[PDB]
């Protein structure tokens, strides 16, 4: 009974064979990442500590995130047999289902109403 | 207009030069893009 | 017709005065906590008088104060229903809140926004009284949602913790899932009866009320933290312990049981609803009493105990015993709140530590708090002739003396045993072992704000069940002739639980190594219910909302279909029409084409 | 690179006028705009209009209908009649088809 | 918190942190202090046994086997110091940690009640405005041209200079402000 | 103040006190205290205010509208007759709503006073409720949000047609 | 100064003047629409003495 | 009605002939006074609606909308003073004139007895709105937004004009009093079905529907605060008013020509309320919530029951107030940081404690917290639908859940959490914007106190 990862319950990086690596290429990658991160940290702190700053600090990564999740979608969208089918179902499937639901329920109702056998004792307001 | 189109996201990168430019834009190590 | 109503309204007037001051410049100077405590105390003393007049003549009123709006054929008024339920709950809740107010004046002396805390407590109390004294269902819904938002604000009292806002949102979500059933009930009664008042709803007694009753049952499930919707209650312990002792222990969570008590004339004639109540309550009782046997955070134990008692109340409502469930509601608050407040003293002294593993002996170092905690645990258990006994005894009797599902009976008895068990777990790891807390001692429990409310609640936990059960009218008929091994069964159960937990703990004192058995990791981890649901259902919800709803349709496909198809069509037809070559030869050739077309049209149409 | 002025620098409007209300940079204008807004919105409208509305009588014939319903139930219980007939229109006023 | 982690984690550090987590989870199981002392002596024995194992292939293999064993028989509800990640009072006071620049918007009336404090504050602000350029150049002139950085800050080499990027470590709001 | 023939209220046969102990009832004495302390100054304020009312006394009346031809007596397209008839129908409609509300109130009050024995002793009010509700249903129910007199008339006509055809048949 | 006091502050007559003018025009409309004054099957009543009109 | 319109006209010469400094105070004050004057329409002591002429009238449905439109003008003026502070006097006067013209045209539309005046003005409300958006918006998408906003509306409205002219040629008049007494069953046929479509789709695009709603978020996002306020509060109510007025002559074709639209509305309610969760832009969140709310109005109007019309009117009024309020709140923080993203400023309860109570109260009104009138409308609409089909409450309830969810998410990730310490430019709250929130909120309290006013013709 040893741990089995899952897309939500992930691997704690202590059972990952990629952390128990002494390979110099991997370590060079790690060092490059720390270099990038320290460069960005210094670029951020030179503003966060600038006493000649009267405005907030603009974050271009966030701007890219938003420009990508809203405005960069359609240009980078091309129709496909999967896109089209998922769109078709997502659009016109729930509608069809609920249409037949409501139609059946209301036809049954109005049938009983014209016929009788359905009582509305104290319905006064509808 | 504070950030230029060369600093915003764009179309899928098909040339490895464009992949490098994208991973640089995003402050990412190319091999990790 | 005058004194009664006068007091019933003056109580609300008093609860409101502090809040109207809070919107004034006095609050700067006057001591607001003491003012609010005094107002609550006086409201309680005033409410004692309706209670007396009801104990005397057993008359109950219907009081319409303000006519809000007449919608055609359907009137809406602020009507109050001062029955046994409302009056007794008002008095009890006011006593408990009077105590909590002092305890907060002491427990929160370091918080700068303490006046806001007191104001929020008072607003919750007002909303609860509305939810409890209401004759109309719109007023009930008002109190319901007000309690919900007040829980959100009080749990999220510390809005820096991203783990408290989570719990508040959690509670909002579950209680809205319950609001759905509440609204289903309102709608059904507005269409089939034309009134949200109970006096007019009562004439649905001889009808099929399965739909609105399932709505009310879902609402109770959500509010009383039944199985499908339990997790929010313990997670609510992110808030300061007075909040936990007031809302998430004694009064708020009790609203579902109170509601189903207020509609018992309609459940008596439906067995489906009774049986599902029975099952839901028994399952909650078992599951939470289990999950509490391995929790090391005292607050969470005191909360799982509350969820178990709520399951037991729902069981009671399942075998057609609502008055018993309400009496348990009233008798439970005393010792449960005293338990929370003892925990809060211990926590304030030991520097926010809430993990019993670092508490140790508390008799020697807090004899008063410890005695009060023991009284609370006893009342929670049977311990004859305390407050808990006078209800739980009859609960066990009714369940073991009626045509009930056998599994529910069995797991309820098992859960009473487990109640004794984790009560003893607290008493052991907090009152009988040797210290594990840091070596510096900054303990003080002499402040009169800490002692007077706790000892009042102790007097309650001791004598209040006797007092009530002897002053109330006879509502139902208790079965009082059963074998020895059924009338003494609750006591046997609790005693065996005590002994078993004592043995297990004296054993864990040994030098063998404890292990992670699969039957405890299931209890220690809330049965995995949160661990899987709280990250599978929001994952799907929030990934659907983006992929299928926002991008795929709104940003892509509707745009492609309607506007970005019209545009392409028209720009292409433009490119066609207007991209000429500027040669008159071709223009005149086209003119010839048109000449011929017109002549042909004419020839065929008319000649 | 073509000519334009550079994006300006945000300003702290409380810097020069700490008693700033949000309306105008000139104090006097600021104070009097504030006072006129408050007056004409709260003191005048939200008070006098509120009263004017609270003292509108028989709004859409609501009190009159109640009084007349009382009159009618009284008359009809005292004269044996029922409280509501299932037919608004006297059938004598109605001539249904001679369907054959 | 105060220090920045390095690029990668060495082997000895991994072993020490495993030791720490194991002893904590064992304290959580062994609630009583004597039991904990005993099983902690046992755990230190288990560690110190392979302490002079020079090879690395087998060292990392032992480390990974130990991580597996720790993930197993792991307390699901371990002790977590209240003011620490996962604790009761983690950010309970992060709502009263108002920064200092919120005083630049204070009203002269609010200020006249705390005059000495604001005189001191203007002194500090002058200090900062003076030291800014010097620390900026101290940073730009001693960046290793190798191309790889370390995220750590240098001290004030020259006398009379203040350590670069200090206004956010200093001026940091207290940890229990009420 | 308010008519009994409209909002009837039974006489409330009250039982006399039968004290059977030596302890005092804390409610009768608290009640005398409350009376002396609250009801007396309030009663005095009320006397004074009612006297100031008696001075500069004012009157107000109930608006009586006369009867005007219904829409049956109006022609297709005649918007004057139709306007008057429809304003009338709306008046009567509001009045019928208020009647139904009066009846619902009587039912609520009856159920409350009776208490446990409301299935008995409260069937006359429930019967009046059923009756007036059947009527209201048959004369105002299935009209839309645009209810008028022509729609009520058409509903009445189809109902009378169905009933006359159920009577002609079987005869 | 008196001119600089009225070169401005004279604009405080436009809107009130507009209100008055609108009331006047509403009265004019009411005057135009007098073809059923005291000629309605409801409110058609015999005229009091000295009452030259039921309403303007 | 002239006593409400002619002052609104003279406001214009008051705007232009005023000294640059006293132009805002005068117009604001006199607009408040006109909002006051508009309170006489509530003097309805009978079931006989107010007809002032052959052209102007006011029923219980148009009176609330007229009062709201007269009350929103000063609030827009106030909100529009922090921006425009650096613009030239003439530009400020032009903005104020646009707003005044909008007020006037809307009061006319709601006072109109005839549908051709209603249509002319319904369309005239495009010019000032488009100008406001494209001339004083900040980003480049101004223009595409204005284009969408124009052409959705016009492509919907043209058929409406054709149908109105057809009704004229068939009946003799487009008067609303006459078309109600002189009515005839519409024989079920494809011609009359297309007539229904023509009469409805213009409003349905203006409410809007789910399938056609992309013009709204683009506008709100790219519109200055005043345009967003008036749009959300009134220019959507316009379609519901039109449908309520014109659905009398479409009977009984509304019984079976509604299923598509009832269904689209009920489902798009869920879709939009879910979008409001995964949405980075606060203004887009408010817009999608508006769509989710107007879906209920569309469904209600489609089933055309009294409870339904009543709930629809209440929800219209309440949503207008609360959405204007939420946009004001968002623009408050926007003026500090100049970003619409809801993730950047996420600890604003530690600096703006009072402004957070406005956020709280609004988000509580956004969701249905009773006894709010945002809740009475939703409740009576739910009841009407349940009577329609007992399977609507499923979707209604999941919408309720999602609504609570995203409103709580808004206020949590905007106010609560750890403050963004780099935001040194978070100036305290202006008395003006505080007055704004107060003026948006207090009327909600007062309506909740007196709901008889916002019920409608049915009650
Ligand atoms: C039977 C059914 C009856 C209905 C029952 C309704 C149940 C629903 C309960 C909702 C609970 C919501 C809640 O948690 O309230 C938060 C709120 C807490 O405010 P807070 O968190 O302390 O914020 C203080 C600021 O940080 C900084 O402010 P401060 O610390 O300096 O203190 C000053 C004081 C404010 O002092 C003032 O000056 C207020 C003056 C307001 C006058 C306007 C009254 C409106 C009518 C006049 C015409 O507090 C405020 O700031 C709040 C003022 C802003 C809200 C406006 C007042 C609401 C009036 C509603 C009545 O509760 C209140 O204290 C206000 C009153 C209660 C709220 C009721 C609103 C709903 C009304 C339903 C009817
Ligand atoms: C709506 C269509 C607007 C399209 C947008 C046009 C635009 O962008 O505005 C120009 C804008 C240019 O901004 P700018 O350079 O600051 O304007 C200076 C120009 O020389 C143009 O302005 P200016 O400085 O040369 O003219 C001075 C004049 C300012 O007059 C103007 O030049 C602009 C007037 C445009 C008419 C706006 C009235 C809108 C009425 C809506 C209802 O100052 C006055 O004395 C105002 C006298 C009244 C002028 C007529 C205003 C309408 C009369 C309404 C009745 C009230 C009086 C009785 O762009
Ligand atoms: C019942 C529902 C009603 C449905 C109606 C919905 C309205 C549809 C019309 C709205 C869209 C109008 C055109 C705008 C589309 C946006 C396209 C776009 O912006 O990019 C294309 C580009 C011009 O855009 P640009 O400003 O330069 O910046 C973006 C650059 N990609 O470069 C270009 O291609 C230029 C833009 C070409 C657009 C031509 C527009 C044709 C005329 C519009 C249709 C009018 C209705 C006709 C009657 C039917
Ligand atoms: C309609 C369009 C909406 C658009 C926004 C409106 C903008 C303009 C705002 C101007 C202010 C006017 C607001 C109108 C609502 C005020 C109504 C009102 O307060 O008076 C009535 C209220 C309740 O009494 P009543 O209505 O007679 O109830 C009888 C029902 N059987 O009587 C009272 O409660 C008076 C008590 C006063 C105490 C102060 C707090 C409560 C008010």
């Amino acid at each position: 009974s040893k741990y089995k990862p899952a897309p939500l319950a992930t691997l704690p990086s202590t059972l990952d064979p990629a952390e128990y690596d002494v390979s110099p290429e991997t370590r060079r990658a790690q060092v490059e990442r720390l270099s990038i991160r320290a460069r960005l940290k210094r670029e951020y702190l030179l503003q966060y500590n600038d006493p000649k700053r009267v405005s907030h600090i603009e974050d271009p990564a966030l701007i890219r995130w938003t420009y990508a999740r809203s405005a960069n979608i359609y240009p980078n969208f091309r129709p496909t047999p999967k896109n089209s089918l998922l769109g078709a179902v997502a659009g016109f499937g729930p509608l069809i289902f609920w249409y037949y639901v409501f139609k059946t329920d209301r036809d049954r109702k109005e049938r009983l109403i014209q016929e009788g056998k359905l009582d509305r004792k104290f319905n006064i307001s509808y | 207009f504070h950030m230029t189109k060369d600093m915003l996201p764009g179309s899928y990168p098909r040339t490895p030069e464009e992949r490098a430019a994208a991973a640089k834009k995003y402050n990412m190590r190319v091999e990790d893009y | 017709m005058n004194i009664f109503t006068t007091s019933i309204l003056l109580i609300f007037i008093l609860l409101l005065s502090p809040i109207l001051i809070s919107m004034s410049n006095l609050i700067k100077h006057i001591n607001f906590p003491l003012y609010t405590t005094t107002s609550i105390k006086f409201s309680f003393i005033i409410s004692l008088l309706p209670l007396l007049m009801f104990f005397h003549n057993n008359m109950e009123y219907m009081i319409t104060t303000w006519h809000w709006v007449t919608m055609n054929s359907m009137e809406l008024k602020m009507s109050f229903k001062t029955d046994f339920f409302s009056i007794l709950f008002t008095s009890v809740a006011l006593f408990v809140t009077w105590s909590i107010m002092q305890f907060s004046s002491w427990y929160m002396h370091s918080d700068p926004n303490i006046n806001r805390f007191i104001k929020y407590l008072t607003l919750f109390l007002i909303t609860m009284l509305i939810l409890t004294s209401a004759n109309n269902m719109f007023q009930l819904f008002i109190g319901w949602e007000g309690v919900g938002i007040m829980s959100f604000l009080l749990i999220g009292w510390w809005y820096g913790r991203t783990d408290a806002n989570t719990a508040a949102l959690q509670a909002i979500l579950y209680n809205r899932i319950g609001d759905i059933g509440f609204i289903l009930a309102m709608v059904w009664f507005s269409l089939n009866m034309n009134s949200w008042e109970l006096q007019q709803i009562m004439f649905s007694n001889n009808n099929d009320n399965l739909i609105p009753l399932m709505g009310l049952l879902i609402a109770a499930t959500g509010k009383s933290a039944q199985f499908g919707l339990h997790p929010w209650l313990p997670s609510a312990m992110e808030g300061p312990t007075p909040v936990s002792a007031l809302l998430h222990s004694s009064t708020m969570v009790v609203a579902g049981i109170f509601l189903l008590v207020r509609f018992h004339p309609l459940t008596t004639n439906n067995n489906f609803i009774l049986t599902t109540m029975l099952c839901l309550g028994a399952l909650t009782t078992l599951f939470t009493a289990i999950c509490a046997l391995t929790q090391n955070d005292i607050k969470k134990i005191i909360a799982f105990s509350t969820s178990s008692q709520l399951g037991l109340m729902m069981v009671t409502l399942g075998m057609n015993q609502p008055h018993l469930a309400f009496l348990h509601i009233c008798t439970h608050a005393f010792f449960k709140a005293m338990l929370f407040m003892c925990s809060g003293s211990i926590i304030h002294s030991l520097a926010d530590e809430q993990d019993i593993r670092k508490m140790g002996n508390i008799t020697k170092i807090m004899p008063f708090t410890s005695s009060c905690l023991v009284i609370g645990s006893l009342a929670l258990t049977g311990m004859p002739f305390l407050t808990g006994f006078y209800s739980k005894d009859l609960i066990i009797e009714a369940i073991n003396t009626c045509n009930t599902n056998a599994w529910a009976l069995l797991i309820t008895l098992i859960a009473t045993s487990m109640t004794a068990m984790y009560s003893m777990r607290i008493i052991y790891f907090v009152t009988m072992t040797k210290p594990r807390f840091p070596p510096l001692i900054s303990i003080n429990e002499n402040d009169p704000d800490l002692m007077n409310p706790i000892k009042r609640l102790a007097f309650g936990s001791i004598f209040a069940g006797f007092v009530i059960s002897y002053n109330i009218p006879p509502t139902s008929i208790p079965v009082l002739t059963m074998p020895w091994f059924l009338k003494t069964t609750a006591l046997i159960i609790s005693v065996l639980g005590f002994l078993i937990a004592l043995e297990l703990n004296n054993l864990t004192m040994k030098l063998s190594m404890n292990k992670a058995n699969p039957y405890s990791s299931f209890s220690t981890l809330l049965g995995f219910f949160p661990s899987i649901i709280h990250r599978i259902t929001p994952m799907k919800s929030l990934n659907l909302s983006l992929k299928t709803s926002l991008t795929l349709l709104d940003l892509i496909w509707l745009e492609k279909t309607i506007p970005k198809s019209t545009s392409t069509l028209h720009t292409n037809m433009t490119t066609l029409t207007t991209n000429q070559k500027g040669l008159i030869k071709l223009y005149f050739m086209s003119f010839l084409i048109n000449i011929i077309l017109i002549i042909i049209l004419y020839s065929i149409n008319l000649e | 690179q073509w000519q334009e002025d550079p994006e300006p620098e945000d300003e702290n409007v409380y810097a020069k006028n700490p008693d700033f209300h949000g309306y105008d940079s000139d104090p006097v204008v600021d104070v009097w705009n504030m006072r006129a807004v408050f007056f004409f919105g709260f003191s005048i409208v939200l008070v006098f209009g509120t009263t004017f509305v609270a003292y509108v009588p028989d709004y859409r014939m609501q009190e009159w209908a109640r009084r007349e319903a009382e009159r009618l139930v009284k008359y009809r219980e005292v004269n044996g009649l029922p409280i509501m007939e299932s037919n608004y229109f006297d059938p004598s006023k109605i001539q249904l088809p001679e369907d054959d | 918190a105060f220090c920045a982690p390095p690029a990668y984690l060495t082997h000895q550090q991994k072993v020490l942190r495993l030791y720490k987590r194991a002893l904590r989870h064992l304290e959580s199981w062994c609630i009583h202090r004597d039991k904990y002392r005993y099983f902690a002596c046992l755990m230190r024995a288990r560690f110190e046994e392979h302490k002079n194992e020079k090879d690395m292939m087998r060292a990392t293999q032992l480390l990974r086997e130990a991580e597996e064993e720790f993930w197993q028989n792991q307390h699901p509800q371990p002790y977590i110091f209240p003011d620490s990640p996962g604790g009761t009072s983690f950010e309970r006071y992060e709502c009263y940690k108002v920064p200092e620049w919120c005083l630049d918007y204070w009203h002269p009336s609010e200020k006249a009640m705390y005059p000495d404090y604001f005189s001191k504050r203007e002194q500090w602000k002058k200090l900062r405005m003076e030291s800014w350029d010097r620390e900026v150049k101290q940073l730009q002139e001693e960046t290793s041209p190798d191309g790889i950085m370390t995220e750590a800050l240098p001290p004030a080499r020259r006398e009379g200079d203040l350590p670069p990027l200090w206004w956010h470590i200093v001026t940091r709001p207290r940890e229990r402000p009420t | 103040s308010w008519d009994k023939d409209v909002y009837p209220e039974p006489p409330s046969r009250t039982p006399a006190p039968s004290p059977q102990t030596s302890l005092p009832n804390p409610i009768t004495y608290l009640t005398k205290a409350y009376d002396l302390v609250v009801d007396w100054p309030v009663t005095l304020v009320r006397e004074f205010i009612e006297r100031q009312h008696a001075k500069n006394r004012t009157y107000y009346y109930h608006r009586q509208y006369r009867r005007v031809p219904d829409i049956t007596e109006c022609k297709e397209g005649d918007v004057l007759c139709i306007y008057e008839a429809e304003m009338q129908w709306r008046r009567d409609f509001k009045v019928d709503q208020e009647i139904m509300n009066i009846i619902q109130e009587r039912l609520k009050a009856c159920q409350q006073r009776e208490g446990e024995n409301y299935q008995q002793n409260c069937a006359k009010e429930l019967e009046q409720f059923t009756k007036v509700t059947k009527a209201y249903q048959d004369r105002y129910l299935d009209l839309g949000a645009y209810y008028s007199a022509r729609k009520c008339l058409a509903k009445q006509k189809q109902r009378m047609l169905e009933e006359r055809k159920a009577a002609r048949q079987e005869a | 100064t008196l001119f600089q006091l009225l070169r401005e502050h004279w604009v405080h007559i436009l809107v009130p003047a507009g209100f008055v003018f609108g009331c006047y025009l509403d009265r004019k409309d009411d005057e135009k629409l007098t073809a059923f004054r005291n000629k309605s099957m409801l409110f058609q009543r015999e005229l009091r003495p000295n009452e030259e009109v039921t309403w303007k | 009605m002239l006593k409400i319109i002619l002052p609104s006209l003279m406001l214009l010469p008051l705007t232009w002939l005023s000294s640059p400094k006293k132009t805002w105070t005068n117009v604001t004050s006199y607009s408040f006074l006109i909002s006051l004057t508009s309170l006489t329409l509530l003097w309805q002591t009978d079931e006989n609606y107010k007809n002032f002429s052959n052209m102007f009238s006011s029923d219980p449905l148009s009176t609330p909308l007229i009062i709201l439109t007269a009350w929103l003008l000063p609030l827009m003026l106030m909100a529009s003073q922090n921006h425009l502070k650096k613009d030239n006097n003439v530009l400020q006067k032009l903005y104020i004139s646009m707003l005044i013209s909008l007020q006037i045209l809307l009061i006319m539309t709601f006072s109109a007895t005839e549908l051709i005046m209603f249509y002319i003005l319904f369309e005239a409300t495009l010019i000032p709105t488009l100008i406001i958006i494209t001339r004083w918006g900040n980003q480049t998408e101004r223009l595409n937004a204005g284009i969408y906003f124009l052409f959705y509306t016009l492509i919907g409205s043209i058929p409406l004009l054709i149908a109105l002219i057809l009704i004229q040629n068939h009946v003799g008049t487009l008067n609303l009093m006459i078309l109600s007494f002189t009515t005839h069953t519409l024989d079920a046929s494809w011609s009359n079905n297309l007539l229904w479509l023509a009469c409805m789709m213009a409003f349905l695009i203006k409410m809007p529907l789910y399938g056609v709603h992309l013009w709204l978020p683009k506008a709100h996002v790219e519109a200055p605060i005043a345009g967003s306020m008036i749009l959300a509060a009134i220019l959507l109510k316009l379609g519901s008013y039109g449908m309520i007025r014109i659905s009398i002559i479409l009977d009984p074709l509304t019984k079976y020509m509604a299923y598509p639209f009832i269904l689209l509305s009920l489902w798009g309610m869920i879709m939009t309320s879910s979008i409001c969760l995964r949405q980075t832009d606060l203004k887009s969140l408010i817009a999608y919530s508006s769509v989710s709310h107007m879906a209920l109005v569309i469904a209600s109007i489609m089933i055309q029951t009294p409870w339904s019309f009543m709930g629809a009117t209440m929800l219209m009024i309440a949503h207008g107030l609360t959405s204007s309020l939420l946009f004001c709140l968002a623009n408050s923080n926007y003026e500090r940081i100049h970003s619409r993203t809801m993730i950047m400023a996420r600890g604003l309860q530690m600096v703006f404690p009072l402004m957070a109570t406005w956020w709280l109260m609004a988000s509580l009104a956004n969701l249905a917290l009773p006894p709010s009138i945002n809740l009475m409308g939703e409740l009576f609409i739910t009841m009407s639908l349940f009577s329609w089909s007992n399977f609507t409450i499923i979707l209604m309830g999941i919408n309720i859940i999602i609504t609570g969810m995203y409103s709580m998410y808004m206020i949590i990730t905007t106010q609560r959490g750890k403050l963004t310490n780099h935001m040194i430019n978070l100036q305290p709250s202006h008395t003006r914007e505080l007055t704004l929130m107060a003026l948006h909120m207090i009327p909600l309290i007062l309506l909740t106190t007196s709901p008889k006013l916002i019920t409608g013709l049915t009650m």
